[PDB]
């Protein structure tokens, strides 16, 4: 139940959310065949914002890093428990 | 009302997103101007997009390996090959092709479509008025007018990887600084309106209509002011040109109080305290960025770009030097008058004005 | 991959809304499609939602302060066993 708290609390999923309502605005507004400027215009800012977040997510990497050093110590802990 | 709305919303958009620099995007870019293209296989590294109108032909030659942009041509099916599509740089031996530098220095095609509808605006309205000749010749004639009537402007084509004539002055460093760019645009207002060929005659120092003939229709010569930029913004009194030859005026929209700093100036108490200011303005200042300088009205240029220079030297700065926190600032539209200490106008010379300001700068330090 | 699919439509949309209603329809129904399939993806996995910032720093924290205890005690063991 905490999953989807965590998830929800990092921004591109907010960030994916609001891509997804620009686009049911746009599509709301094409069947009325009335295209509103600020809806595209929005959605296109919005799509730049999920990219510039999709590099920021790239430098991952630390966090595994960090998992490596964690087996690291855990195994050396059972090594020097063992002795 | 509809297809102005729709046009002004697909301009927008062609502006808001230009696309990415791939040749898929050159060729949807010129097919959406209604430029006939093909694309040829000149090597099994080196494909070209040949795009062609009813004057002009652009080759586009791609490297296949590097997916970059090699080469650019523009070949003239007019009688007149002797078009500058250049920039116009002093002292590079290398005369920069603004078509490639427009899909090689830029990030998306906005400078490459901007180059190219004033390309095909000259081609569509070119017929007898050539106007790649007449364009490329304008720009001698303009000079030569500076040179007779003893204006201190330099003229260059082809600045910043952007087609225009640029009017430019020497700024406080000797660096050259646009004041204004000339250029074609289509007439908006009147289809029907005659744009005819103007030669300045060495003769009669002026102006003169050769071949009432040779005209073409639904086109205007546009200057357009090159502000630097609220402070920056070039501001003309309202009786100073015909408001006929006004194509942009910047409508401060109604719900922001942005006065001309100017007048702002004149209603709020914070001066130097040294300074008593008297507005002697007998009309309103208004924001023009772009006048309508067609056929009759191109001996205009010299005084436009006179206002220019005068209110960037003299203007904006006694606006800057009195606005930082007793003598009488006497202001009008074209004197100003320090009590009996300094004056100058209009029609005094680049130094006098330039002794007037550091005369003015010493006096409210 | 949805990503440059989604970049592509939007410029033939961006670049010729004077196609007949027919391909407007077809080629929203394509981008609806598209982000359809991304909200799906999104959803079948836990860890691109988490990862869709001091808590690293923390953990970094954490790790670097256990290592040099285990250094000191370490240390320790080495100078009083070598009597």
């Amino acid at each position: 139940t905490n999953s989807e708290d965590k998830l929800s609390k990092v921004q591109l999923y907010e960030d994916l959310c609001r891509y997804e309502d620009t686009l049911s605005k746009l599509v709301e507004s094409v069947d009325r065949f009335k295209p509103n400027l600020d809806i595209a215009k929005d959605l296109i800012r919005t799509d730049e914002a999920l990219f510039e977040n999709v590099k920021l997510l790239a430098e991952d990497n630390i966090y595994r890093n960090l998992q490596k050093i964690d087996k690291d110590s855990e195994e050396l802990d059972s090594k020097t428990r063992k002795i | 009302s509809y297809v102005e709305t729709l046009d002004s919303m697909i301009e927008l958009f062609k502006d808001y997103k230009p696309g990415s620099i791939t040749l898929e995007n050159i060729t949807r870019l010129c097919q959406t101007l209604g430029l006939e293209s093909f694309t040829e296989e000149l090597s099994n590294e080196l494909s070209r997009l040949s795009t062609a109108s009813k004057i002009i032909v652009i080759d586009v030659d791609y490297n296949k390996k590097q997916d970059r942009i090699q080469d650019v041509k523009l070949v003239l099916a007019s009688n007149f090959d002797n078009f500058d599509y250049f920039n116009q740089r002093d002292g590079e031996h290398e005369k920069s092709n603004i078509l490639l530098n427009s899909l090689t220095k830029y990030p998306d095609l906005k400078a490459f479509h901007n180059n190219l509808k004033f390309l095909y605006l000259l081609d569509a309205y070119s017929h007898k008025l050539d106007l790649f000749k007449y364009f490329t010749e304008l720009s001698h004639y303009i000079r030569q007018c500076f040179q007779d009537n003893c204006c201190d402007f330099k003229v260059r084509t082809n600045l910043n990887d952007k087609f225009g004539i640029y009017i430019l002055t020497q700024g406080i460093n000797g660096k050259e600084v646009p004041l204004a760019k000339i250029y074609l645009e289509e007439n908006k207002s009147d289809s029907q309106y005659r744009f005819y060929e103007y030669i300045y005659s060495q003769e009669t120092k002026s102006w003169i209509n050769e071949s009432a003939e040779n005209f073409s229709n639904g086109i205007s010569l546009v200057m357009e002011i090159v502000a630097n930029a609220y402070t920056d913004l070039i501001w003309f009194p309202e009786d100073f040109i015909s408001p006929e030859l006004i194509i942009d005026k910047v409508t401060c929209s109604s719900n922001s109080s942005s006065s001309p700093p100017i007048i702002d100036l004149f209603s709020n108490n914070n001066y130097n305290s040294r300074i008593q200011l008297m507005n002697d303005f007998t009309t309103k200042l208004i924001n023009i960025k772009k006048f309508d300088i067609s056929n009759d009205n191109l001996d205009l240029i010299s005084e436009i770009l006179k206002w220019v220079q005068w209110s960037r030297i003299v203007l904006q700065n006694v606006f800057k030097l009195v606005s930082t926190p007793v003598l009488q600032l006497i202001v009008s539209e074209d004197h100003i008058i320090l009590d009996t200490i300094s004056e100058c106008n209009l029609y005094d010379d680049v130094k006098c004005w330039s002794k007037f300001i550091e005369k003015f700068q010493d006096i409210v330090s | 991959e949805f990503i440059p699919h989604i970049f592509y439509s939007l410029h033939q949309i961006r670049k010729d809304p004077n196609n007949l209603s027919n391909q407007l329809e077809t080629l929203t129904g394509s981008i609806r499609h598209r982000l359809k399939l991304c909200k799906s993806l999104i959803s079948e996995n836990e860890d691109t939602k988490d990862l869709l910032p001091s808590e690293w720093q923390d953990i970094i924290h954490q790790r670097e302060q256990e290592l040099q205890i285990k250094r000191d005690v370490l240390d320790d063991l080495y100078r009083k066993l070598q009597r």
